[PDB]
């Protein structure tokens, strides 16, 4: 709250649909990514008071730790050739750097492999810890993997 | 209004109908039984057994009471408007009670009181027994100090 | 399938007759299935032995 | 269908899950008298030869 | 039934629905377990008569 | 023979012998009116009967004592009834009206009361007024008929007489017997006749909307209409849905039987648990096989998303392993002197050991003979039977387990034995994290809430405005304005500019008694609140909503109690007598408040919420010392809550039917009516069996048999409750059905588990499943037929009786009653043209002319009515799952239309212009004389319609405007982003759709719906008179404009579809082979097996998709203006008319062009909507799968769609469905013949229908 | 885990213990009593069919694939659609999915059970391949073969 | 005391088992696709159709071969340890021809 | 509970003291579980008496 | 279908091309702000590197 009184950036509310107005394709084609991502965020105005908090966290990550729930993860392992949950990976990556968990990077490393599960496989740690597990669970610095 | 004068008009005298109790457990069989099995010998009560007698104390407690209880206060009510004092607020509540009910208490301590008071029906620790099921049936209210 | 081939297609029109020849496609169709031909609840003294 | 549509639940542990299933199925000992109804089979075509 | 008699007289003297110190209804086998029971004689026979 | 007469043609009009003309329905309708009571009567002794319809009937039921023993006076003068048998002996008795009437001055031998009791009555006689409450509630019994009685007789009479039907599907007549063979309609007109005597009349009483009169014979009893009801009833259920005769005989005996008691309708109450517990509670009791559903709980288990695995054949294991119904069904049939008919039951239940056909029918007829009364008794005996009633809290929380009190609440201690703990801890969370999302926070939802109370009949306006007097304020009065004084909307426009603090008074005030009836069941009674207490009981609802949609997250529908009822699966039925007794301030409402007061409290420091400023208490919380903490405005109303539940609530007594009994009185029951009712019930149960399953099992029981069961059984894998209703799934191990003796030991359990804290847990384990009211037994679905009565109507107040328009909409919605069960259909449409031509004429009384108000039989096939043989067509041709408007009209038109043009040009009918779509013959003359434009479009005029037309002072309504759109509004942003849209509109959305659906509309909207209750009689009824004149005379020119773009549509059938479910399986009782064309079409379409709650609201576009001014008129505009070009600022300007906050909206306008919608979506352009019929079937599938384009003969570029606007598929998809299944027979898959237009020249003409709203 | 007690016996009789020849010999007569009949076998299968559905963790969400066919992306002029060709000739017959856990159980049997699929799912002679309804069922026939 | 199985099989030992690709079905799945994939890459069979249908027959596809479905793996790895388990508890003992 | 554990001591030549299988983990448990956890806790602090 | 490849190469391009303030306030304006908050606070900065 005291960071939204004295902080002078607000909403610009129409950049997402000015741009990406003038994005160009067929009426013919059944999926549209432009109005895919463009209704699967949505501005709404509150997400700023989560935004000041998680800039408000960078004071205290020796207490609070934020991070990212399950709910916002493609939930399924997500597909490379499914355009929302690339989207979806756009999200994430975007979002990722702002938290202060020491694992951030590892969560948008193994996101991405769970994006892709069956074009490849890596070397990783055990069997447990597969390329196909949540990309949540790790967390911490040993389910770091050595690939 | 005594707090029983609506207890006085039974025809069996409602307080002889709590003298009847004894029978529900088989090894009481006594009033006088009673009274030294409800309390430690200390004058604090067993938890068990006071709530036990209270498993058999509701049933008298509601079925008759209420009932003969709304029909006194409703014979009140059609002569003026009054005072009326009784025990155990759920008395004056299920028993549909017409006015302003408030919920007031001494600054004293009132078990000694009920130890001192002599040729008061029953015996001595019949009343203090029976006064402890009396908070039993009260709700968890303010106690509003009657000043 | 014949005799409504002779039957101009474009005016096709509701008959009795048109009903119950998909209630004869719908019976053939429910016959030919692989399960039910096999299926029966009812014992015979040896399934049930 | 069943091939290409396959679903484990979310929290699955395999101890636990095959503890729960098939221990309620081992109260029964309808294995046992089919045994003794064996026993009896073979006795009975020994007698009979 | 003796374990069941002592831990019903438990719970009455617990004063709680179920005995807290019961004694059946254990993990432990007990299935050698015998009690003096007067179907048995002093020469080890029954008594029916 | 007598029928015969009068109805040579007509009667075979609709029985598929000759053509249905339009000129022999009329004149049915003319011998319908042009008729009397003597004529129903002889011709009810006209006919025969065949010696197995006849039974002795005592002569005890006519000579009966006085009512003068049966009723004395109160302490406080209050007319109350002695009772004789029980506290539930509280109703009508049948006995002495002959001497209360005066008769009639232009009549014989009927009349009313006589005034001078009344008279008395107004005086304070005694006697007099029992004599009136009697009167008037026998009044009040013989009320609650919607028709006359005969001629619902009569209708079965012309429906039944014609005879044997054919069916096209089995190529057979039927075999259900004739009028010779009905012990209703024998004995009830054996009742008629001995009751009238040789007087002259016959009908024992005449049904009138000023209220009916009593035939003067000194045997006439006063319980007569329920009965002669009940005989009307299984008249009607034996030959419209194939009873067998002798459980009507049976059936028949229980009425006679309640009619010849002490009291009719207590012996009605305490007998209606025979029919189920002699045949549904102990049924198959040793099976030897038959085919049951194989379904699956999926593993969302929130999703109620079905995957149907298919038969499965059964096996003897399956037996009824519930326990025994000997000795309690015996003892109730010995009770009341019926051991013969439970007998009867117990011997033939035993008799049938296959689930088949034939057994689930004897269950359904078993159902169905059951009684439909009403039962009717004064209000004041209700409000002093159950609101008189206190919880049984064996064990209370201990006082010394609450802390020191915060304002008026005490905390429970944490550690703390008492089991409230856990509801204190659940109660906590969810406040807290409730308070923790945004989404409660946003103003427009603020604004959602606080318009939602509005709604749920609304009362006590009156004492809310004496109240508010008594507390001194000023008070704007808005005089000379219709309705106003009977509505909620004038509470919450009284206090539109009130500061809180002088407000919280006015929560005191008492509540109205509003009442209804119900089907064998005691008449409950609504009450609402006014609005400030409706206002201050929010985060109360907040909380339950959370806990119904988030945390345990249980329900809010048929598949349901088909999974549950399946046999290795088992089912526990749980309900609660008296459900709002129970939650009392005690036990409950203080652990209530105490963890919503608290779990707020770390989120909650300084927040403000509408209307509530903040404040501050003291705490003896730390009770080492006190202190004063601040209060937010939460805890604020929390606080102002605590004592309104800690209180109790004083509710006032008025009823029309005891002359001036009115009192108040305190209750503490949870009020019915509330937006806080059902949630917080649903969540309490959740709650409840949460900490059962919990900490009460294991310590409370020795075996590990129920603990491991129950150790595996919990809330969120096995449990669902709705109010009363709660519902155990019990998972079929690997051994298959689970043993007995544990889940008896069980339940008994749970028994003392409602005993010990004050509640009452009705279990019923019987290997069969009830939800919502409705049986399952081995995943098959009983439709119970007693809740759905022909001739009942519920009118608990004797205020008089709207007229004739709309008592033909109810028979519309007796019909689709009819359709939802498993009726015989031959039978029973037949019987509907009966009753729907018997209400066609009116006979007005208008001045200087003897009018005729006249519907065609057009205006009933516009709303659904299959017709039989049109047009030399083939006998009962297609079925009534036609779409009831321009869609199915369209569908039955258009499978039929050359033999309609060949019917056109016999009786030659020709003109050389070759239409497009009847070729040489023309339609403006025929269709005319047939008048089948006058009905079609007479079928969309407003029925009822009652205006204001006052013309009311302008400036009077202008301030009451504003003063509901300060109500409207508690934030002024919402005004900024409404008015910048409207800016935004008036610059670019403005004129092409000619109505924005607005959110300034909506205080206007506000007032159109409060003047919709002034039930005004004369001009306005005059004017829609003259308007059905005038629609009658006018000659139309051509169809609408929707028919007419769809008329150029055609389409090909082949190919019936592939079976969905297997046949041999009982899927629902009353459909098989004999009820051949719905149980062919749930074989073949297959049923739903969705919620359809949570499918349909996929549909809404909006996410949280409330307003309180109708969604879909908001998504449908959104998506006319994104057909019709439209710039994405005015999709944003049409959206900010919601006024989101315009970043999001500005996104979803964004959203809404690019994206596919749904193809129900498409369906509100075009305002199509599923019909309520379908919900039985799966749709989605036969739309998305079966219909379609580019047939089988190829390409034909006439079947195109240009690459813009793709809508067009959606509605081709829906009418392509309609064609398909409005037929008879397998919903054959259908494919697109040409369109003749092009799909370019084709859209466009929706473009031009569209062009206007 | 089964318990039986550490004790000293009280010397009880279980007649159970034979050996192989008599279940040779009982298998002779089952297998001699089942054979060539048709309707006999089939409920046997059917239990352990039923008794696998019981017994597996797994469950078949024939949703997903549909799920999944949803986000696949193609023109709408081309009128030849293979994804909801396929979600339609995906759907089964009358709504059976038994067959796969009657394939499963019938692994324990080849001796008297020769498990093959119907004939009816062979393409009726239609072997175009330009026509891609016959593409794919070859494609589904294919996948189901080996089981 | 021998199960004749006609797939390949091993024990698992996880205790709590996710999704790989690498088994007899999945393996068998993607080389039908990917020859069905060659199938309509067939230059002088099959260019009769339009490209966008050929690149959403290659999407279809694509996708098809990596679906995400545990059946395989349950049939590899989990369903004969069940069958062991129940295949003595039957009224009707195994009867295996190899 | 506690008192008859304190006094099984004595008696131990007699009668012999257990903790039941209902307040161990259900069928086994992983070590996922954290109910199971916690009662792998509450177990192992009571076991030394 | 290759316009979906076009039209999601020219969404991407231009979605990286937007104009947004907000990355230079986080690392220009925000920490400077910051500061000049954190002495005025009732809980009092404690970090971990």
């Amino acid at each position: 709250v005291l960071l939204q009184r004295i902080s002078p950036l607000q909403i610009d509310p129409t950049i997402i649909s000015n741009t990406m107005s003038t994005v160009s394709e067929s009426t013919t084609q059944t999926l549209s990514p432009a109005s895919s991502i463009l209704g699967k965020l949505r501005p709404s105005n509150s997400d700023f008071s989560s935004f000041r908090v998680a800039l408000a966290g960078w004071l205290y990550n020796g207490v609070v730790t934020t991070v990212i729930d399950d709910s916002s993860y493609p939930k399924d392992g997500g597909s490379v050739t499914s355009l929302e949950n690339l989207w979806d990976f756009f999200i994430l990556a975007l979002a990722l750097p702002l938290t202060t968990d020491p694992c951030a990077p590892v969560k948008a490393f193994m996101t991405l492999a769970n994006m892709m599960v069956g074009f490849e496989t890596i070397p990783m740690d055990n069997q447990i810890y597969t390329q196909s597990r949540r990309a949540s669970a790790f967390s911490t610095p040993h389910t770091w993997p050595r690939c | 209004v005594d707090s029983d004068e609506v207890g006085e008009q039974m025809e069996p005298t409602f307080e002889h109908a709590v003298m009847e109790i004894y029978k529900g457990i088989a090894g009481v069989d006594s009033l006088d039984d009673l009274t030294k099995w409800v309390l430690n010998s200390d004058l604090v009560p067993h938890d068990d057994r006071l709530g036990q007698l209270f498993q058999a104390f509701l049933p008298l407690a509601k079925d008759l009471l209420a009932p003969m209880a709304r029909q006194f206060y409703d014979n009140s009510m059609s002569e003026g408007r009054l005072l009326t004092f009784a025990h155990a607020d759920s008395e004056l509540l299920n028993a549909n009670y017409f006015g302003h009910l408030l919920r007031l208490k001494i600054p004293y301590i009132t078990e000694v009181n009920l130890m001192i008071r002599k040729n008061r029906e029953g015996g001595e620790l019949f009343q203090l027994v029976l006064s402890y099921l009396y908070k039993m049936y009260a709700t968890s209210a303010q106690p509003k100090w009657f000043g | 399938a014949h005799v409504a081939s002779h039957g101009l297609h474009g005016n096709m029109t509701l008959t009795s007759s048109e009903i119950q020849r998909h209630i004869t496609e719908f019976i053939s169709s429910w016959q030919n299935h692989p399960i039910v031909q096999v299926s029966a609840d009812v014992e015979n003294r040896k399934t049930a032995q | 269908v069943a091939l290409l549509s396959g679903k484990y639940p979310p929290d699955l542990v395999t101890n636990v899950w095959y503890a729960d299933a098939i221990y309620p199925m081992y109260a029964d000992t309808e294995v046992f008298s089919n045994l003794q109804r064996d026993v009896i089979t073979c006795e009975a075509v020994q007698t009979l030869v | 039934d003796e374990a069941d008699d002592a831990t019903k007289k438990q719970a009455k003297d617990t004063e709680k629905a179920k005995a807290q110190v019961t004694y059946s209804d254990t993990g432990i086998n007990n299935a050698n377990e015998l009690s003096r029971s007067g179907n048995v004689d002093n020469e080890g026979g029954s008594n029916q008569k | 023979s007598m029928i015969l007469t009068q109805f040579g043609p007509f009667i075979e009009s609709i029985s598929g012998i000759t053509d249905q003309s339009n000129d022999v329905f009329e004149n049915a309708a003319k011998a319908f009116s042009m008729f009397t009571r003597s004529d129903v009567y002889k011709a009810l002794d006209e006919i025969p009967f065949s010696e197995d319809a006849m039974l002795p009937i005592p002569p005890t039921i006519y000579t009966k004592p006085s009512h003068d023993s049966y009723y004395y006076i109160d302490a406080l003068n209050r007319v109350r009834r002695k009772t004789y048998q029980g506290p539930d002996d509280v109703y009508v008795p049948n006995c002495s009206i002959v001497e209360l009437l005066e008769p009639h001055e232009t009549l014989t031998s009927y009349g009313r009361l006589s005034e001078a009791i009344e008279n008395r009555a107004k005086d304070g006689d005694s006697q007099a007024r029992i004599a009136t409450t009697y009167g008037r509630i026998a009044e009040s019994q013989a009320r609650q008929i919607k028709a006359p009685l005969e001629k619902f007789v009569l209708a079965l009479l012309v429906a039944e007489a014609g005879g044997s039907l054919y069916d096209p599907v089995l190529q057979k007549y039927d075999e259900i017997p004739g009028l010779s063979h009905n012990c209703p309609l024998w004995c009830f007109r054996e009742i008629c006749r001995h009751i009238s005597g040789p007087l002259p009349d016959r009908a024992p009483y005449l049904y009138l909307s000023a209220g009916v009169f009593w035939l003067m014979s000194p045997r006439m009893t006063s319980a007569i209409p329920p009965l002669l009801s009940d005989l009307v009833n299984l008249a009607i259920l034996q030959q419209t849905a194939g009873l067998d005769p002798s459980l009507v005989r049976l059936g028949v005996q229980i009425c006679l039987h309640a009619a010849a008691s002490s009291s009719y309708a207590w012996f009605i109450l305490k007998t209606k648990s025979i029919f189920p517990q002699n045949t549904l509670h102990s049924m198959y009791e040793s099976l030897e096989g038959g085919y049951c559903p194989n379904l699956e709980w999926l593993e969302p288990r929130s999703d109620y998303k079905f995957m149907y695995m298919g038969a499965m054949p059964l096996s003897t294991k399956y037996a009824r392993s519930a326990p025994s119904n000997d000795k309690k069904a015996r003892e109730l049939g010995e009770k009341y002197g019926l051991s013969s008919v439970v007998s009867e039951l117990r011997r033939r239940t035993k008799t049938y050991s296959k689930h088949d056909f034939t057994s689930v029918r004897y269950i359904r007829d078993a159902m169905a003979c059951t009684s439909g009364i009403f039962l009717v008794r004064t209000p004041t005996e209700t409000v002093l039977q159950e609101y008189t009633q206190s919880p049984e809290i064996k064990v209370p929380i201990p006082q010394k387990d609450w802390t020191g009190p915060i304002g008026e609440i005490r905390i429970l201690k944490d550690t703390t034995s008492s089991i409230a703990r856990y509801l204190y801890r659940t109660w906590y969370l969810a406040a807290a994290r409730m308070a923790a999302q945004p989404r409660t926070w946003d103003p427009l939802f603020q604004a959602i809430m606080r318009s939602q109370y509005v709604t749920a009949r609304g009362g006590s306006g009156a004492t809310l405005r004496e109240s508010l007097y008594a507390i001194n304020v000023s008070l704007p009065d808005f005089k000379g304005l219709p309705v106003k004084a009977a509505t909620k909307i004038f509470q919450a426009a009284q206090l539109a500019n009130l500061p809180f603090s002088h407000t919280s008074v006015a929560i005191l005030a008492d509540t109205s008694m509003g009442l209804r009836n119900q089907v064998q069941r005691r008449p409950r009674s609504i009450m609402p609140l006014n609005v400030p207490q409706q206002q201050v009981s929010a985060p109360h609802t907040l909380t339950a909503d959370y806990i119904n949609y988030h945390m345990n997250l249980s329900t809010t529908v048929i598949p349901l109690g088909v999974y549950a009822s399946s046999p290795p699966n088992q089912s526990i039925n749980i309900d609660i007598s008296a459900c709002d007794a129970s939650i009392t301030w005690d036990f409950f409402l203080s652990v209530i408040m105490a963890a919503i007061h608290e779990g707020v409290a770390s989120s909650s420091i300084g927040k403000p919420f509408m209307g509530v400023p903040a404040s501050i208490v003291n705490d003896e919380s730390v009770v080492g010392v006190r202190a004063a903490r601040p209060i937010s405005g939460m805890q604020n109303m929390i606080q102002h809550l605590s004592k309104l539940y800690k209180r109790g609530f004083s509710y006032r007594v008025n009823d029309s039917f005891s002359p001036g009994n009115d009192f108040t009185h305190m209750t503490t029951t949870f009020p019915s009516g509330s937006t806080a009712t059902s949630t917080e019930h649903t969540a309490n149960n959740s709650t409840m069996m949460e900490t059962f399953l919990t900490v009460w099992g294991p310590e409370h029981t020795d075996d590990p048999d129920v603990l491991r069961l129950m150790k595996s059984l919990t809330i969120q894998r096995n449990y669902v409750c709705q109010g009363d209703d709660g519902l155990m799934i019990i998972d079929g191990n690997t051994a298959g059905k689970v043993n007995s003796e544990t889940i008896q030991k069980m339940l008994e359990l749970i028994s003392k588990y409602g005993e010990e804290f004050g509640w009452k847990y009705d279990i019923a384990y019987d290997g069969t499943a009830e939800y919502l009211k409705l049986y399952f037994i081995f995943g098959c679905r009983i439709p119970n037929l007693s809740r759905h009565p022909i001739v009942g109507k519920e009118r608990a107040n004797s205020s008089a009786e709207e007229p004739w328009p709309a008592i033909l909409d109810q028979i519309m919605g007796i019909f689709f009653n009819g359709v939802h069960d498993g009726l015989q259909w031959q039978r029973w449409i037949r019987y509907s043209w009966a009753l729907c031509c018997a209400f066609s004429r009116q006979r007005t009384m208008t001045g200087e002319s003897v009018g005729y108000l006249q519907y065609p039989m057009w205006s009933f096939v516009y709303w659904g009515l299959p017709l039989v043989k049109v047009f030399g067509s083939d006998p009962w041709i297609f079925s009534w799952y036609m779409p009831t408007g321009d869609l199915g009209m369209y569908s039955w038109i258009s499978l039929i239309r050359p033999l309609m043009t060949r019917w056109m040009v016999a009786n030659g009918y020709v003109t050389d212009k070759c239409s497009p779509v009847f070729g040489n013959a023309d339609y403006r003359k025929c269709f005319n004389e047939l008048k089948l434009y006058q009905g079609y479009y007479m079928a969309q005029l407003p029925r009822n319609p009652k205006k204001s037309g006052r013309a009311a002072p302008r400036e009077v309504r202008e301030q009451f405007t504003q003063a509901l759109s300060d109500y409207l509004m508690q934030n002024p942003e919402l005004k900024s982003r409404v008015l910048r849209g409207r800016s935004e509109w008036e610059k670019y959305g403005a004129g092409i759709i000619h109505n924005p659906p607005s959110l300034f509309d909506v205080p206007h909207k506000w007032y159109q719906g409060a003047q919709e209750a002034a039930t005004a009689t004369r001009e306005e009824l005059a004017e829609m008179d003259e308007t059905l004149m005038r629609a009658r005379k006018h000659s139309y020119s051509s169809f609408s404009k929707l028919l007419e773009a769809y008329l150029l549509v055609k389409w090909r059938m082949c190919e019936a579809r592939e079976p969905s479910v297997d046949l041999r399986l009982p899927l629902c009782a009353g459909i098989d082979p004999l009820n051949s064309d719905p149980f062919l079409k749930m074989v073949s379409v297959g049923p739903m097996l969705q919620s359809t709650r949570k499918y349909f609201a996929q549909t809404l576009f909006m996410a949280k998709t409330v307003s309180g001014l109708d969604v879909n008129a908001i998504d449908s505009a959104l998506l006319r203006l994104r057909t019709l070009g439209a710039d994405k600022k005015a999709l944003t300007a049409q959206l900010l008319m919601v006024g989101l906050q315009e970043s999001e909206a500005d996104a979803l306008a964004g959203k809404i062009m690019l994206q596919d919608v749904n193809t129900v979506q498409l369906a509100r352009v075009v305002n199509l909507a599923v019909p309520d019929t379908w919900m039985s079937l799966d749709f989605d599938t036969m739309f998305k799968h079966h219909v379609k384009l580019l047939p089988k003969d190829g390409r034909h570029l006439n079947t195109d769609i240009p690459p813009r606007m793709g809508w067009l598929r959606a509605i081709l998809r829906f009418l392509g469905a309609g064609m398909a299944m409005t037929a008879t027979g397998v919903a054959v898959d259908i494919y697109l013949e040409d369109i003749h237009g092009g799909g370019r020249s084709l859209g466009q003409r929706f473009m031009t229908w569209m062009r206007q709203e | 885990t089964v318990t039986s007690p550490y004790a000293p016996s009280v010397n009880r009789l279980m007649p159970y213990r034979i050996s192989n020849a008599e279940r040779q010999i009982s298998q002779i007569i089952r297998v001699m009593n089942i054979g060539n009949n048709a309707t006999v076998i089939q409920p046997v299968l059917q239990d352990i069919s039923v008794l696998l559905q019981r017994i597996s963790p797994l469950q078949i969400d024939p949703t997903i694939i549909s799920n999944t066919m949803s986000t696949v992306s193609e023109s709408t002029t081309q009128t030849l659609s293979p994804a909801s060709s396929i979600l339609g000739k995906l759907r089964p017959s009358n709504s059976d999915f038994s067959s796969f856990r009657v394939a499963l159980a019938g692994w324990l049997y080849n001796g008297v059970v020769t498990t093959v699929i119907d004939d009816s799912s062979y393409p009726k002679d239609g072997g175009s391949v330009t026509s891609l309804e016959n593409l794919w069922d070859f494609f589904i026939l294919a996948l189901a073969l080996p089981l | 005391e021998v199960l004749l199985l006609p797939i390949d099989h091993q024990p698992a030992n996880v205790t709590t088992p996710t999704l790989d690709f690498t088994n007899e079905l999945t393996n068998w799945r993607a080389r039908v696709c990917e020859l069905m994939k060659n199938l309509v890459d067939n230059q002088r069979y099959q260019p009769g159709w339009t490209q966008s249908l050929v690149s959403s027959m290659r999407g279809t596809l694509g996708k098809l071969k990596l679906i995400k479905s545990m059946t395989p793996m349950y049939l590899q790895q989990l369903a004969p340890v069940e069958l062991a388990v129940i295949a003595p508890m039957l009224p009707f003992p195994p009867f295996q021809v190899p």
